[PDB]
């Protein structure tokens, strides 16, 4: 029946909308993780280097 | 990513074919079908067969494998589009 | 009632009990096995990694700073090098100050444990770490990070480790 | 005892379909004791995860059922007496199986709802796989001590043919520590003993008269020492066997009688020192394995509901305790309430079996 096909089309819209958000959110979550790791490792290493100089 | 397939099957297989698609892609397959303007001749036997076109829509390769397995189970043929 | 260790340690029996009261059900009532110690093994990060890399179990970190303060973390996995963060919500930081204090997960981020080529670290929240240690396990840093909302733990934000140990459950 | 789980969409919200459902399943007749079921709003995502999980959770269900059944059977295998008290010791959330099924709690701390269905399923797989690793370890600890105590008991049971030398061997009955002298030991039936008392002196040369000395007698038989010169012994033992007198040599073996006594005490003591820890570990492991088992049911229900009705969710997870007199009518009411949604069913369907306690 076409009404149940229209329900399935609307369900497929909800999957791809939130899947596109889910892929973007994984990329953003990795971006924040790599930001934290890179900023932390760099700052603390250089901070210790200038502290040894001091 | 979005994904879809299109193909051809004998018209009498359609009720079992759509039911099996909704079993493997559980409760969720958008599809359509229509009878061809004439029956088509068999390359080996010369019999004329009342085939019908179909189109099937989904997301990702996991569903592509389920719809394709059922197409092969009913001896249907898929084509690139 | 209080746990038995396989050897002597940085901790008193009253400390062992105060930590044992916080154990998750995967490790409650197990005796504690020495994984690494600056009192028994080489003072270096690579030694701590190597001694831990054969494990596949939770661990207890213990530190004494040069100001005699005791602190560390319970962690759900062994210390190793890591490309990304790893560990889960049962992980916590702690100190004796002189009273025992614990800093469980905030829920804010999954930044529990990481290991660099030349450091070991716990927590995240920008440039901040809830614990950080150099390649010798000599210099370390500790400040409030959003993973745990922790105190300073050491006597000073920058510290020198006097001694360090790692223990596991077996 | 068995419970059924179902899930289906609300008209606009989850309450509305349940109000008709639980009423029809309890008020047409007692078709089932009927309630909501405690599945929370887990973080939804792509069909790639949901369909992968729809097969992986089925393999994990069969595995986790096998593990929780093995935990229950190990508790039954330590409860070799008080076998009926199994149902007082198999507990989840501190309560009986039927109760934690009826009063289910999703553990939002061990299984955070904000994690993906893949992450939660892997936590169950890893956790219960370590319970199976622990069951292999604890079987190797218990089953060897069990078998050794059973063999020590088999060495105490039955007649002089099978009961322990350590209960009957005493130094004064033996002639040993000598160049030309031996003590042999023989078992005989209680009737045949009346011949044996003389007949042993006929088996070989170099046997002194009146040298049969009984260690003990029982309901079937006697065991005696025979004291004789060394030249007699091999002909004596062979001709004893040819006349069905059963040779059972034990020359006051102090190390072997000490081993039987010390190991009987030790294996009984060690089996008790295994039993306590085993019941405690099996209680924790059963709780976690049964909790995790019903979490696979909750995941299968949730994943199939988020499939069957998509991401704009309003479904109610539900619990039934079917009555065997009317289970066909229960299926008919469940179909009558839900025929418009689509063994197989138009509603989501699963079950839990309480017979882990037999």
């Amino acid at each position: 029946s076409d009404a149940d096909v229209q329900k399935q089309i609307k369900h497929m819209m909800a999957f791809i909308e939130q899947e596109a958000n889910e892929k973007a959110e994984e990329i953003d979550a990795k971006a924040e993780e790599e930001f934290n790791i890179e900023k932390g490792r760099l700052v603390q290493t250089q901070r210790l280097k200038i502290m040894e100089y001091y | 990513r979005l994904g879809f397939v299109a193909g051809v099957i004998n018209r009498e297989r359609i009720p079992t074919f759509e039911r099996m698609l909704w079993r493997v892609c559980r409760g969720n397959v958008f599809l359509r079908q229509a009878e061809i303007e004439n029956p088509l001749e068999d390359p080996v036997t010369g019999d004329y067969v009342h085939k019908s076109v179909f189109i099937i829509f989904f997301q990702g390769d996991q569903l592509k494998n389920r719809v394709k397995k059922i197409c092969e189970g009913f001896r249907a043929s898929l084509y690139p589009c | 009632l209080p746990i038995l260790q396989s050897h002597s340690a940085l901790l008193e029996n009253m400390h062992i009990e105060q930590l044992a009261r916080r154990l998750p059900a995967r490790v409650q009532g197990y005796p504690w096995r020495l994984a690494y110690s600056t009192l028994e093994h080489g003072t270096s990060l690579k030694t701590l990694y190597r001694k831990s890399a054969s494990l596949d179990s939770p661990v207890l970190l213990v530190i004494k700073d040069m100001d005699n303060q005791i602190f560390g973390a319970y962690a759900t996995h062994p210390f190793r090098f890591s490309d990304h963060y790893y560990g889960t919500g049962e992980t916590f930081l702690y100190t004796f100050s002189p009273n025992f204090k614990v800093f469980k997960w905030s829920g804010e981020n999954s930044y529990f444990i990481n290991g660099d080529i030349s450091s070991l670290e716990l927590g995240g929240g920008g440039g901040r770490f809830g614990l950080w240690l150099d390649a010798d396990l000599y210099h370390g840093r500790s400040n409030s990070c959003s993973t745990f909302n922790n105190d300073i733990l050491s006597k000073k934000e920058d510290f020198i480790v006097q001694d360090l140990e790692v223990w596991t459950f077996e | 005892t068995e419970f059924w789980l179902i899930s289906a969409p609300g008209e606009k919200t989850c309450q509305q379909t349940w109000e008709k459902l639980h009423a029809a399943t309890t008020k047409n007749n007692n078709l089932a004791v009927s309630s909501k079921f405690n599945i929370p709003d887990l973080k939804v995502g792509t069909l790639d995860v949901l369909v992968g999980l729809s097969d992986e959770l089925a393999k994990l269900d069969a595995f986790v059922e096998g593990v929780v059944k093995k935990v229950a059977q190990y508790m039954a295998d330590v409860l070799e007496d008080s076998k009926d008290k199994v149902q007082e010791n198999l507990l989840a959330s501190g309560v009986d199986l039927v109760t934690y099924i009826t009063r289910f709690q999703w553990d939002m701390a061990k299984y955070p709802i904000k994690q993906s269905l893949k992450n939660i399923s892997e936590i169950i797989a890893k956790g219960v796989t370590q319970i199976d690793n622990d069951l292999k370890s604890r079987a190797s600890a218990y089953n060897n001590l069990k078998g050794n105590l059973q063999n020590l008991e088999r060495k105490n049971a039955g007649s002089l043919l099978t009961r322990s030398l350590a209960e009957i061997v005493k130094k004064d009955d033996f002639v040993l520590d000598s160049e030309y002298l031996v003590t042999l030991l023989v078992v005989v039936p209680k009737l045949n003993h009346n011949d044996w008392i003389k007949q042993y002196e006929t088996l070989a040369e170099m046997v002194v008269p009146r040298s049969s000395n009984v260690l003990s007698e029982d309901q079937d038989s006697y065991l005696c020492n025979v004291t004789l010169f060394k030249k007699a012994v091999d002909d004596f033992r062979h001709k004893a066997r040819e006349n069905k007198f059963i040779v059972r040599d034990f020359q006051y073996n102090e190390e072997e009688m000490r081993a039987d006594k010390e190991e009987m005490n030790r294996l009984s003591t060690d089996k008790k020192k295994q039993f306590g820890p085993l019941v405690r570990w099996l209680k924790v492991n059963f709780s976690e394995a049964f909790i995790a088992w019903i979490h696979i049911k909750a995941l299968r229900v949730f994943v199939e509901s988020v499939l069957r009705y998509g991401l704009p969710v309003n479904f109610q997870a539900m619990l039934l305790q079917p009555n065997k007199k009317s289970v066909k009518k229960l299926r008919e009411v469940l179909h009558e309430l839900y025929k418009h949604l689509d063994e197989y069913y138009p509603y989501v369907y699963y079950k839990i079996d309480c017979n882990l306690l037999e």
